[PDB]
C-alpha cells in the first residue's frame, strides 16, 4: 500500500539576515520508505544536508528531518524538494519567510 | 556424549600444580568450573562465555582457566593448598537454550591435597564367606567384603560375579570409615555387602570377587620408600560356593 | 510518557526514547553503538557484550525463520517487515510492554503476555503464522522476560544516567505572524513557539483572559538539537484582532508566561 | 541468604509425599531449576521452570510462587531410588551473565519399607586365612537405628540397603569388626538400640 508523506519547511529560530539559522523539512507519515528529499538554496541542492535516522509512527508509517545550517539574505529563497513514489512528480514546498 | 572431566582423582603434594581439562562436543558457548564441599552446594571458581574469554566467579583466589577453544576449559592450580582438596565440577550450556535453562554437569574431580606422599596406601581388600546360620535361617547368603588401610578416599568397590560385574543385592558404604578417628592423616576402611540366594553360593561353579579400584600416585610422583609405591591399581579377594 | 522502544526494518536497527534515538546498530561488527555517553545507562560492559550476543543470535533466528516460512505464507521478494518492541513506566502503576509486527503497512500480529496473537484485519494469513511463532514456548519465555523485565531494569538506569540532559529546560523563543488566508476577508493569525524542551506545552490565543476555542495547534515539529516548534494558530475576521494575544505556557518559564500581543 | 535451603537431612519412609523447598530473597530470580545429585555423581537436571507456575512430571511437581518467594519440589511416592541430595538454582533476568546462584543443597533418604523383617546378627568367616572375624547384623527394619562403637579397638558401619531387585526383597545391613580376641557378635552392638527378637546363633 502508498502513503502520500507530508512535507514541512520552518527555521529553528525567527528569519533575520546577519545570523546563521538552521533550515529544517519535516517529512512524515509516507509509504514505503523509498524517498528523496532535498534542500534547495536559489531552486538548486545543498551539498551539506544532514539528516536524521529511519523511523516510524504507530500507524507504520515512516518519518524523516532534513536539515541544514545557513546564512540567509534578502534576496534568497529556500525550498523543499521530495521525490516520492506516491507523486506523479517531484514536490516542491518553499520556506515562509515571515 | 555429554561433559567429560580428566583426571578423575589426583593427589597433590602441597605446592605443586595440576590442570583439570574440561570438554564438551555439544557446541555449547558457557563453560563453567565449580568446587563442592560439604557442607554446601556448589561455588563457581571461573567461568566462560565463550571462546577465548574467561570470567571470575565467587571464589577464584588461586585458580586460573584458559578458554582454548569452543570445546575445552582447562582449570589450572599452580601451587596447591590444603583448602583446595575438594570435589571439581565442570558444566556447560547453550548461551541461549531453546529447551530452557538449566546446565549439563561433568562427574566430577576429586583431589585431595596432602603435606606428604609417604601417607598414601592402597587397600587391603579381604571377602568374607556367609555364616552358615544366616543361610539355614534365611535361605539367602550375604558375602562381606572389606577395604582397609587406605589413604586417600579415592576408592570404587564393585562385585563380580562369575566374571561380570553385577549390581542387584549389592550395598556398598556411602562413606568410609576412619581407621583412627584421631589422627587427621587416618588411613579409611570401607564395607560392601552383596546377598544372594543360597541356591546360588552352595554351588561350586560360582566364582565371586570382590575388586577395589584405588587411585594414588601418578606414575611421575618421587618414591623413596622400602614398600612398594601406592601407585592408582586394582586390589581383589575372591571366593568360591561351598556346599 | 516514559517510553524506550526498539525497531527492526526488514536493515536497520535502533533504540529511542521517544522521539530521541539513543542506540543504533552496526552490522559490521554486531554491536550496539552509543550515541550518548549515557546511553550505556546502569548496565555494565559485561552486559552489554551479553546483550549485544543476545539480540545477534535471536535478530538472526528470527529473520531466518521468515526466510523459512517465506513460501509457506505469502508475497515473496521484495518484503517489508516492521517490528516495534519496547516497555513504559507509570507512576503506581505496572509497567507496560509491546511487541508489534506489521506485515506491509498494516498491523499484523502482536505479543501479548507470553504468546502471539493475531490481528483481526490481517486475516487468516496471520493466524498461521502466530502458530509457527508459539510452538516453541521457552522461545516465548525469553521474549517476555526481554520486554516485561529487562527492558523496564533499563529504562530506569538510563533515565537516571542522562539526567543531566533529559531533565534539562530550555526557554522557548516566540513571535507573532500571518499565516495563509483561510478565506476571504479574513486573516490566520499564528503564534510560533521556538526552540523548547520539554516537549510539553500550553499555547493559546487570548483576548484578554478569555481563551479562544478555534486555536488550532499544528503538529510539534522537531530540530537535530532535539529542540521543539509548534505553530498555534486562530482564524479572525479583518477587524477583529486588535485586542488579542497568545499566551504560552512552559516549565523552563518558571511561571513567568510569555505573552504576545498583535496590536 | 541470596537461596536459603533446609539442610535436612531427610530420612522419610517409602511412599510418603516429599517436599524440598528453597526461599529467595532476590525478587529479580526468574528462572528455576531443580537438580538431583546421587552420591559421588553430578549434578543432573531435574525441573525447571519459568517464573511463576506448576509443571508436573510424573511424580514430580515443581512450583515457583514469586510473590511469596518460595519455590518447591514435590515428590509422589518416594521410591528408595529417590534417595540422592536435591540442589535448587536460579537465576536473574536477562542479561544474568549466565550464572545461577545454588542452594546448599537438602540430603533425601527414602527409608525402604521392609514387609517381613527378621533382625539377625550372623558371623563369618574370612575365606583367606582366619583369627580375623566379621560381625553382620542383617534384616531389621527401616526405623531400628545403628550406634557407632564408642570402643576405638572396634569399628561399626552405617545402616545400608541392598535391593535383591529378581525378588523385590529389600534388606538393611550393618557390619562391624575388631582385631580383638574377646570380640563377640553378642556384644558387637550393644550400643545400639535392637529388636528382642534378634537372633545369636
Ligand atoms: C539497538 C538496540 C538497543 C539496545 C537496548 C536494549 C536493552 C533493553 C532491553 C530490551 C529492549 C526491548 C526489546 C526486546 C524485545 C525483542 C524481542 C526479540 O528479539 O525476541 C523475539 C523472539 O521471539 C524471536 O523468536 P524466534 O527465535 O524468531 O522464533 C523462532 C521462530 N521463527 C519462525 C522466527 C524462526
Ligand atoms: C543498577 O542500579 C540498581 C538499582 O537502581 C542496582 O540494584 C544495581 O546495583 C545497579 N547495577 C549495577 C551496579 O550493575
Ligand atoms: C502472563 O505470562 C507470565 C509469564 O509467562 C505468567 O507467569 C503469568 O501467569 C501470565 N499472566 C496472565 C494474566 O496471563
Amino acid at each position: 500500500i502508498q502513503r502520500t508523506p507530508k512535507i514541512q519547511v520552518y527555521s529553528r529560530h525567527p528569519a533575520e539576515n546577519g545570523k546563521s539559522n538552521f533550515l529544517n523539512c519535516y517529512v512524515s507519515g509516507f509509504h514505503p520508505s523509498d524517498i528523496e528529499v532535498d534542500l534547495l538554496k536559489n531552486g538548486e541542492r545543498i551539498e551539506k544536508v544532514e539528516h536524521s535516522d529511519l523511523s516510524f509512527s504507530k500507524d507504520w508509517s515512516f518519518y524523516l528531518l532534513y536539515y541544514t545550517e545557513f546564512t540567509p539574505t534578502e534576496k534568497d529563497e529556500y525550498a523543499c524538494r521530495v521525490n516520492h513514489v506516491t507523486l506523479s512528480q517531484p514536490k516542491i514546498v518553499k520556506w515562509d519567510r515571515d | 556424549a555429554g561433559v567429560t572431566q580428566t583426571p578423575k582423582f589426583r593427589v597433590l603434594k602441597t605446592g605443586q600444580s595440576m590442570t583439570l581439562l574440561c570438554a564438551q562436543d555439544m557446541n555449547h558457548e558457557y563453560m563453567y568450573w565449580y568446587r563442592q564441599d560439604p557442607g554446601m552446594g556448589l561455588r563457581l571458581i571461573h567461568y566462560s562465555v565463550g571462546e577465548g574469554t574467561t570470567a571470575k566467579g565467587e571464589v577464584p583466589d588461586g585458580y586460573n582457566v584458559s578458554r582454548l577453544k569452543k570445546q575445552n576449559f582447562l582449570l589450572g592450580l599452580e601451587s596447591a593448598a590444603p583448602s583446595q582438596t575438594s570435589v571439581y565440577f565442570c558444566a556447560s550450556r547453550y548461551f541461549l537454550p531453546t529447551q530452557g535453562m538449566g546446565a549439563f554437569f561433568g562427574q566430577g574431580t576429586r583431589l585431595t591435597v596432602v603435606e606428604d606422599l609417604n601417607k598414601v596406601f592402597p587397600p587391603e581388600v579381604a571377602v568374607f564367606e556367609p555364616s552358615e546360620a544366616e543361610i539355614s535361617h534365611t535361605q539367602k547368603a550375604t558375602l562381606v567384603c572389606l577395604a582397609t588401610g587406605f589413604y586417600p578416599d579415592h576408592v570404587e568397590l564393585s562385585w563380580w560375579v562369575n566374571g561380570k560385574e553385577v549390581h542387584s543385592g549389592v550395598c556398598t558404604d556411602p562413606q568410609p570409615l576412619k581407621e583412627q578417628p584421631a589422627l587427621n592423616d587416618s588411613r579409611y576402611a570401607l564395607s560392601s555387602r552383596l546377598r544372594v540366594s543360597a541356591t546360588f553360593w552352595q554351588n561350586p561353579r560360582n566364582h565371586f570377587r570382590c575388586q577395589v579400584q584405588f587411585y594414588g600416585l601418578s606414575e611421575n610422583d618421587e618414591w623413596t620408600q622400602d614398600r612398594a609405591k601406592p601407585v592408582t591399581q586394582i586390589v581383589s579377594a575372591e571366593a568360591w560356593g561351598r556346599a | 510518557p516514559l517510553s524506550f522502544h526498539v525497531i527492526w526494518i526488514a536493515n536497520l536497527v535502533s533504540g529511542w526514547l521517544s522521539d530521541l534515538q539513543t542506540h543504533t546498530w552496526d552490522s559490521n561488527s554486531s554491536t550496539i553503538v552509543f550515541l550518548w555517553p549515557w546511553s550505556r545507562g546502569n548496565f555494565s560492559n559485561e552486559e552489554w557484550k551479553e546483550l549485544e550476543t543476545l539480540f545477534r543470535i535471536r535478530t538472526i533466528r528470527s529473520f531466518e525463520g521468515i526466510r523459512r516460512y517465506a513460501h509457506e505464507l505469502q508475497f515473496e521478494y521484495p518484503f517489508e517487515i516492521q517490528v516495534t518492541g519496547g516497555c513504559e513506566l507509570h507512576s503506581g502503576k505496572v509497567s507496560g510492554s509491546f511487541l508489534q509486527l506489521a506485515y506491509q503497512g498494516s498491523d499484523f500480529v502482536s505479543f501479548q503476555n507470553n504468546s502471539w496473537l493475531p490481528y483481526p484485519v490481517a486475516g487468516n494469513m496471520a493466524k498461521h503464522f502466530c502458530k509457527v511463532l508459539n510452538q516453541n514456548q521457552h522461545e516465548n519465555d525469553i521474549t517476555h522476560n526481554l520486554l516485561s523485565d529487562t527492558c523496564p531494569r533499563f529504562i530506569l538506569g538510563l533515565l537516571d544516567a542522562g539526567k543531566a540532559h533529559l531533565q534539562r529546560q530550555v526557554k522557548p523563543e516566540a513571535w507573532l505572524s500571518h499565516g495563509p488566508s483561510p478565506g476571504p476577508g479574513h486573516l490566520q493569525l499564528v503564534c510560533h513557539v521556538s526552540g523548547f524542551y520539554p516537549k510539553p506545552v500550553w499555547v493559546m490565543w487570548m483576548r484578554g483572559e478569555q481563551e479562544q476555542q478555534g486555536t488550532q495547534r499544528g503538529d510539534i515539529l522537531p530540530s537535530a538539537d532535539g529542540t521543539w516548534y509548534l505553530r498555534a494558530t486562530l482564524e479572525v475576521a479583518a477587524g477583529e484582532a486588535a485586542d488579542l494575544s497568545c499566551r504560552v505556557k512552559h516549565s523552563s518559564l518558571e511561571g513567568q508566561d510569555i505573552v504576545l500581543y498583535w496590536e | 541468604k541470596e537461596v536459603e535451603q533446609d539442610p535436612g537431612p531427610l530420612s522419610v519412609p517409602e511412599g510418603a509425599i516429599v517436599s524440598l523447598n528453597c526461599t529467595y530473597s532476590n525478587s529479580a530470580f526468574q528462572y528455576f531449576m531443580w537438580y538431583r545429585q546421587y552420591s559421588r555423581k553430578g549434578p543432573e537436571l531435574l525441573m525447571y521452570t519459568y517464573s511463576s507456575g506448576n509443571k508436573e512430571d510424573g511424580r514430580f511437581t515443581a512450583q515457583v510462587d514469586k510473590s511469596s518467594k518460595y519455590i518447591s519440589l514435590f515428590i509422589r511416592d518416594s521410591q528408595p531410588s529417590d534417595s540422592a541430595t536435591y540442589l535448587c538454582a536460579m537465576s536473574t533476568s536477562l542479561p544474568n551473565a549466565g550464572k545461577s546462584t545454588f542452594g546448599d543443597g537438602t540430603t533425601l533418604t527414602v527409608k525402604p519399607n521392609i514387609q517381613n523383617p527378621d533382625p539377625a546378627v550372623y558371623q563369618l568367616r574370612d575365606s583367606k586365612s582366619s583369627d580375623k572375624s566379621v560381625c553382620l547384623f542383617t534384616d531389621f527394619d527401616s526405623q531400628t537405628n545403628v550406634s557407632q562403637s564408642k570402643d576405638s579397638d572396634v569399628y561399626i558401619t552405617d545402616k545400608c540397603v541392598l535391593d535383591m531387585r529378581s525378588m523385590d526383597f529389600k534388606s538393611n545391613s550393618a557390619v562391624a569388626w575388631s582385631n580383638k580376641s574377646d570380640f563377640a557378635c553378642a556384644n558387637a552392638f550393644n550400643n545400639s538400640i535392637i529388636p528382642e527378637d534378634t537372633f545369636f546363633p
